């Protein structure tokens, strides 16, 4: 009884603002301490994780002008618990159709416990069951955040909406998520992509970790997907994932469009830059009216390969690019110790690419592939 | 919401500004993003973004005031500026002015500028501009892209070298969606006109009347693998244009363009390999050559 | 009564350094608390800045070899108030 006296003096000095254990959580591996902060959130005050495993029985929302900081990656952990259902992302926010303003997210781990599900499964259907989805949202910053173990994406950033939206090529997707700074962060054992934006304009993707995913399908480190445009990606890192970065869109999907990356590594990926737009690299097919604008500098690819078999065992490339009008490559270097692991083409351009610059670029090591930059012609060359 | 500028340096030197945002300016005067102004160097600025600004980036000085040199650009986005990247030394810009002994050295990367306007008419509804280069010695640019989805807000030029400009490095440039401008990149001759410029690895989407254009009086430019796309124009007229003979060009390709090559008042419709001076080729030893 | 043993039993344990409301900051967006910044920064200490919107009447001078950490963005803010007169930047 003397305790409490002396927290709730702690509790109203508000050194970090208000502490989610005031109102009732344990972070102690096993109490439900849901309720805890959906009451702290809605106070109206920045809410400080302490250190402590916060699970969670469902998703955390987040209404406009909410600031939650942690005490650190590995350290204020919030985790999904292994009875959870399905259909629901770890951290979202809470208006979906039409999103949020100015939330700020610091120093955290999101374990989105997808461990407890089995082998092998990962999103349902849609932006749904991310450790981290923003829909919709203005002015988001997203800080020094751990996803670890995630059933779609480890950070997914997309428009209004549970479902992505397939409006065919040329459009552009209602409500956009706009003014999105992702620094930091890390992303690993994913379903589906490790960082990525959709339908989306004004992101900076600087210093982050994305690596290897739980699966063997379109597995991209970083993925600039669908009706994505004007994005940043600088200094960031890819390891043991298809491709290192991917910026393409499905067919019904507009293309990613002026799309920048100040440097990247990319270390044991498949494709490591890996530029396209699917259902317009046939020769019969409609051309791509949204495929346009890459500028790329200091891009590293080390050792591709694809011995985890992504893609139905797809060949290693350092870069490829289709589709794509107006890109520019300014210094790039390959190296591989192990021949062997990239056989075909080390660089190719293809399926209709157009207005391509490779300027400044070293490939070594890699002895025994039949090309080391390919422009491939024929009747979609 | 400044009432100048967002950020600016004055006078110091050794200055990381890195992973920084500007924007939305309560003024209509000089309102820069970002501004390096009279008597900084050795400035880095790397992956900062500006919105609703005038310049995104300026790099200059005033009159009476030393001119900012030796500044780097590792990467940025400029949204919706009115000069994405305006560069320039106020009071040398005109032929009769004197000539800044302080304007050297820009190193810029990785530059993104979307959808450049002047909605909000700022410096009495000046140009606007992605990018713009004045009375500076020494630019390098590697790897620029512009981007527009309405043709309406740029109409002037796309890019500019002037006002007395020299050394000029464009290299690896994307400008697209500008299918209602006059030119794309425009080397502007006349009284106080730029000169010593390289402009390579080009390719323009749509993208200015004149896609590259040289001015007249300009003595050196190197013109290198440009190739435009001019079908979705208003009116196109050449892919490159230079009223002058002694400009270099090389690697022109284009489709939509009733010219790729304009040059001394002659098309050359299917391109042209230019170069001037002494002219050496597969031989092993020489001695003069006029 | 009690409370104040209790906080400046904190205040001495310097967690962050010595804190702003420990030399009488509100931060409560009315009451003017620029006595206790001028203070906490001549200590010599770390200056640490909690939740709340600390106003303030005249200018924040810093002299030299000083920290001063807030709790972050629209958390730890730092205003002019109302009344404040012309010539002088928020924080110099
Ligand atoms: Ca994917
Ligand atoms: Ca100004
Ligand atoms: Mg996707
Ligand atoms: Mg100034």
């Amino acid at each position: 009884h003397f305790a409490d006296l002396v927290i709730q003096v702690i509790d109203e000095l508000k050194q970090f603002g208000v502490s989610v254990k005031t109102y009732g959580a344990k972070g102690d591996g096993v109490t439900d301490d849901i309720r805890a902060f959906e009451k702290a959130i809605e106070s109206g005050f920045p809410v400080y994780v302490p250190y402590g495993t916060f699970m969670v029985s469902r998703g955390i929302k987040l209404p406009s002008n909410t600031v939650l900081t942690g005490a650190g990656k590995r350290n204020a952990v919030i985790r999904f618990m292994d009875s959870v259902g399905r259909g629901e992302s770890l951290m979202y926010n809470e208006n979906v159709t039409t999103g949020n303003e100015n939330i700020f997210l610091s120093s955290f781990t999101l374990d989105g416990n997808n461990k407890r599900l089995g082998q092998g499964i990962s999103g349902i259907g849609g932006s749904r069951e991310s450790n981290l989805s923003i829909r919709a949202c203005h002015n988001v910053y997203i800080r020094d955040i751990e996803a670890v173990d995630c059933t779609l994406h480890g950070i997914d950033i997309t428009c209004g909406g549970l479902d992505y939206p397939y409006l065919g090529d040329g459009t552009t997707a209602p409500n956009p998520s706009e003014n999105i700074w992702i620094e930091n962060c890390e992303a690993t054992g994913f379903g589906d992509d490790g960082i990525t934006t959709h339908h989306s304009q004004y992101i900076n993707i600087l210093n982050c970790y994305s690596h290897d995913p739980r699966l063997t399908a379109n597995c991209n480190g970083f993925e600039i997907d669908d009706g994505s445009r004007h994005v940043v990606l600088s200094n960031n890192r890819s390891k043991g994932c298809y491709g290192g970065i991917e910026i393409k869109a499905h067919g019904d999907a507009p293309a990613a469009y002026n799309i920048s990356i100040n440097g990247h590594m990319s270390v044991e990926d498949v494709r490591s830059y890996n530029f396209r737009h699917i259902g317009h690299h046939a020769a019969t097919a409609p051309q791509s009216v949204s495929a346009k604008n890459i500028v790329a500098s200091n891009l590293v690819s080390i050792r591709p390969n694809n011995k985890r078999g992504f893609q139905d065992n797809a060949t290693p490339r350092v870069l490829a690019v289709s589709a794509y009008y107006g890109v520019v490559i300014n210094g790039l270097t390959g190296y591989t110790d192990d021949p062997n692991l990239l056989t075909e083409t080390v660089v190719s351009v293809q399926f209709r690419a157009r207005n391509c610059s490779l300027n400044g670029v070293v490939l070594t090591g890699f002895s025994n592939s039949e090309n080391g930059i390919y422009v491939i012609g024929g009747s979609r060359g | 919401g400044f009432g100048d500028d967002g950020i600016t340096t004055h006078h110091s030197q050794y200055i990381n500004i890195l992973n920084c945002y500007s924007h939305d300016p309560r003024l209509t005067a000089n309102c820069n993003g970002f501004e390096i102004d009279d008597g900084s160097r050795h400035v880095v600025l790397s992956n900062n973004r500006s919105k609703g600004c005038y310049g995104g980036i300026e790099i200059k000085a005033h009159g009476d005031a030393p001119a900012a040199y030796n500044i780097s650009i590792n990467g940025h986005m400029s949204v919706e500026d009115v000069r994405s990247y305006n560069f320039r030394h106020i009071g040398h810009h005109a032929a009769t002015a004197p000539q800044s002994v302080s304007a050297k050295n820009i190193v810029a990367s990785n530059l993104v500028s979307i959808r450049p306007n002047n909605k909000r008419g700022f410096q009495d509804n000046a140009t606007p501009r992605v990018l713009a280069v004045s009375a500076y010695y020494g630019v390098v640019i590697n790897g620029l892209t512009g981007y527009t989805d309405d043709p309406n807000l740029l109409t002037e030029t796309v890019v500019s070298v002037q006002f007395r400009a020299r050394n000029c490095s464009l290299n690896g440039v994307v400008l697209t969606g500008f299918s209602n401008s006059e030119n794309g990149i425009y080397v502007i001759g006349g009284s106080r006109g730029g000169d010593a410029v390289n402009i390579s690895n080009v390719t323009l989407n749509n993208s200015g009347r004149y896609g590259v254009s040289i001015g007249s009086g300009i003595e050196n430019v190197s013109i290198t693998n440009i190739s435009g796309i001019g079908d979705g124009i208003n009116s196109p007229v050449a892919l490159v244009s230079t009223i002058n003979s002694n400009p270099e060009i090389s690697g022109l390709s284009s489709i939509g363009y009733p010219t790729v090559a304009r040059v001394a008042g002659t098309d050359y419709n299917d391109g042209l390999t230019l170069f001037n001076g002494a002219f050496r080729a597969s031989t092993t030893s020489s001695g003069k050559i006029h």
